[PDB]
RNA sequence: AGAAGCGGAUUUAGCUCAGUUGGGAGAGCGCCAGACUGAAGAUCUGGAGGUCCUGUGUUCGAUCCACAGAAUUCGCAUUU
RNA sequence: CGGUGGAACACAGUGGAGCCUUGUCCUCCGGGUUAAUGUCGCUUUUGGCAUUGGCCCCUGCUCCUGAGAGAAGAAAUAUACUGGGGAACCAGUCUUUACCGACCGUUGUUAUCAGAAAUUCACGGAGUUCGGCCUAGGUCGGACUCCGAUGGGAACGGCAACGGUUGUUCCGUUUGACUUGUCG
């Protein structure tokens, strides 16, 4: 006979607050410009995809770019989709973490729409890292990023004790 | 070089606590060479003239808020110390203190067989089996302090959130428990002959 | 299939042990972060020690952890991987995360998406 | 208050004693309470009650296994 | 806890009986050199493979026993490995002029869950090599290597028991001096 037993297991007490994805609102004003720009990149020539706009869409190149090889470009922006199925959780639990230790001004934007499976199915993987050094796009990227899309860290900034979190899991035991 | 040190965590911890003592001795030598008694001028003097020597020096001013607040808040949550104090239960609290780890505690040598060990306050960076490791500041001394536990009495204050009205003070004895924290998680402490505790009646 | 019994009387000894484990994890993580934000690797063999002691306490009272903790900490030297060496992907395998000591913790990511751990599934978990 | 030296057995709830692939810490009696009786005993139900002699170490985890330190107690053709 | 005064230097202290695999002058595996043979490539001849024969490869010390303590420069910084100690160091597995190293085999166990899997069952992916259909190199089978979220965990790792050592097992003493009794 099978009996269900609840076992107490210690949770990471701050992983919910470490994965508090930033507050994004009035976001359909942004996907129009972003998707139109990405399509206009991806139409003509694979060299002309990355020749006027330098962007990296492979996670190994994201790690090698944020390691410290290129230090000139200080404003560098990232776009990562959450709340979207068919997206790996192994990278997604480490993407907002690796950008924190980067000395460059890296600006993560979490895309909140679940229906946005287009950018993953089209370009590479569903993430986008590019540079706003002298491009035209920064002329609106600096406009809205101060409004709603602010990214700051409250969790490591001040000194604060954290309460413990002990959860409990299901276990089916046959006897 | 870096891989051969951290192959075992205990040996690298021993190398670090030896390097801190050697750097403290070099700091005392450079301080007598400096002839300045102020420690805030001494730290800037080391920052100006000795960059590689400054790298392994401890930072007690950083060490106090990063440890004391977490330790006091953990004890206020664990022992159920709240604004309501008239519902306290002491035996279960002493059992929890027997079960809680003292890694990161502020602790004071109040009585000892050696007359020079007393008066030392310090914060735990690691609990040994039969010795004890703390850190204390002097005028210019920042040495990692090793103190024996066989024949010493230790005390620690548990504050209450009210200001200057009431606070608690508890005491442990390192000659009583002489084991690792790992064994202390499972050990149920029992009676002893306690014949060698005459010093606690003597001084 | 069987009997459905959901007890919320948590036991006091298990709460003491998991509070001890969580305090060791918090003090090790905060030592590591307070050292890592300011300057170079000063006492990186120190905080690791706590984690090792934590894992040994996890060996004592038969306790299990979420895969977030064991994914964070190492396996052999048992250190925190908040600052790892390198992260590589699609290098003819799935994924690789290198460390300073040389022990790697890889994950099968090139097979298929939408795979979750047993503690991360929809109904298997009840908080507090 | 009848030693000294030798072999065997053995210590677990207040008591008498089980028990152990090594993963739960128990039974009888006693105490308290319920049930029952005019009342009480007996019978029956439930609860309280632990330094598994102590310590090391092995192991993922000890009443159990290994070592160390104590001892309990029987026998030596006896009832002193 | 031990052993000696019973064994005479292993003469297993000696004798007898029973059984069998009937007590094999045997064999360490393993590494190096030399000689012979056969195959394959260079062509006085050399190189690689397999077999056979010959040689070489280390009682640390005292002691009958029990046991005691010495040092780990033939690969390391901590002086072989593992865990702790505050350090001389302690405990367990080991080796000792090893001018080459050598953790014996079998059986069972590691409970529930988890995971593909709790013992080199199996399963999934990638790479290499070979064979068949076949020839823009597609598929199938066999072998090897590496990886796969879980748990202390995949490590022929940890624990317990047993032996092939010169065949096993059983039985008896080699231990006494005075007093008394019998027998010659
Ligand atoms: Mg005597
Ligand atoms: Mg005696
Ligand atoms: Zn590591």
């Amino acid at each position: 006979k099978r009996r269900q037993v609840y076992k107490p297991v210690l949770d990471n007490p701050f992983t919910n607050e470490a994965h508090m994805w930033p507050r994004v609102h009035d976001q359909p004003l942004i996907w129009q410009l972003l998707q139109s720009s990405i399509i206009n990149k991806l139409i003509h020539i694979q060299s002309k995809e990355n020749y006027p706009w330098e962007l990296y869409t492979d996670f190994n190149e994201i790690v090698q770019y944020l390691s410290g090889a290129h230090g000139n470009s200080d404003p560098v922006c990232l776009f990562v989709c959450n709340k979207d199925p068919d997206v790996p959780l192994v990278l997604l639990q480490q993407i907002p973490l690796l950008c924190y230790m980067a000395p460059m001004t890296v600006k993560l934007v979490q895309l909140p729409k679940s229906a946005m499976d287009t950018f993953k199915s089209v370009s590479k993987y569903g993430m986008l890292l590019l540079r706003c050094d002298d491009r035209v796009d920064k002329k609106f990227v600096s406009q809205i990023q101060k409004n709603v899309d602010l990214l700051q860290f409250p969790w490591l900034n001040a000194i604060k004790y954290r309460p413990t979190s002990v959860k409990l899991l299901k276990t089916t035991v046959p006897i | 070089d870096y891989q051969r040190i951290n192959k075992n965590s205990k040996i690298a911890l021993r190398e670090y606590i030896n390097n801190c003592k050697k750097n403290t001795k070099k700091c005392l030598k450079l301080a007598y060479e400096n002839k300045i008694t102020d420690k805030e001028d001494l730290l800037h003097y080391i920052e100006e003239k000795h960059p590689t020597i400054y790298e392994s020096l401890p930072q007690y001013v950083d060490f106090v808020p990063m440890y004391k607040e977490l330790w006091i808040n953990y004890i206020k949550e664990l022992l159920n110390i709240t604004k309501n104090l008239k519902t306290f239960n002491g035996s279960l609290a002493l059992l929890k203190l027997s079960m809680a780890d003292y890694n990161g505690a502020l602790l004071r040598v109040t009585k000892s067989k050696n007359k020079t060990l007393i008066g030392l306050q310090g914060i735990v960076i690691w609990d040994s089996q039969k010795f004890f490791i703390m850190i204390v500041k002097g005028n210019i001394i920042d040495e990692i302090k090793c103190i024996p536990k066989k024949g010493t009495v230790f005390q620690f204050e548990i504050p209450i959130s009210d200001d200057d009205d009431s606070a608690l003070r508890y005491s442990i004895l390192g000659d009583r428990f002489k084991y690792r924290s790992v064994d202390r998680a499972g050990r149920k402490f029992k009676s002893r002959r306690c014949d060698d505790m005459l010093y606690y009646i003597q001084n | 299939n069987g009997t459905l019994l959901v007890p919320p009387p948590r036991t006091i000894a298990n709460q003491d042990h998991f509070h001890r484990l969580n305090y060791l994890y918090q003090i090790s993580a905060y030592q590591t972060r307070a050292r890592q934000k300011a300057r170079t690797d000063a006492h990186t063999p120190l905080a690791r020690n706590y984690i090792k002691s934590m894992d040994l306490i996890s060996k004592k009272t038969k306790t299990s952890l979420l895969p977030t903790i064991k994914r964070t900490i190492c396996k052999k030297c048992h250190r925190l991987l908040w600052t790892p060496k390198k992260l590589e992907i699609t290098s003819d395998g799935a994924l690789s995360v290198m460390c300073g000591c040389g022990t790697v913790k890889r994950f099968n990511i090139g097979a298929d998406p939408n795979y979750r751990t047993y503690s991360e599934r929809e109904g298997n978990l009840l908080n507090s």
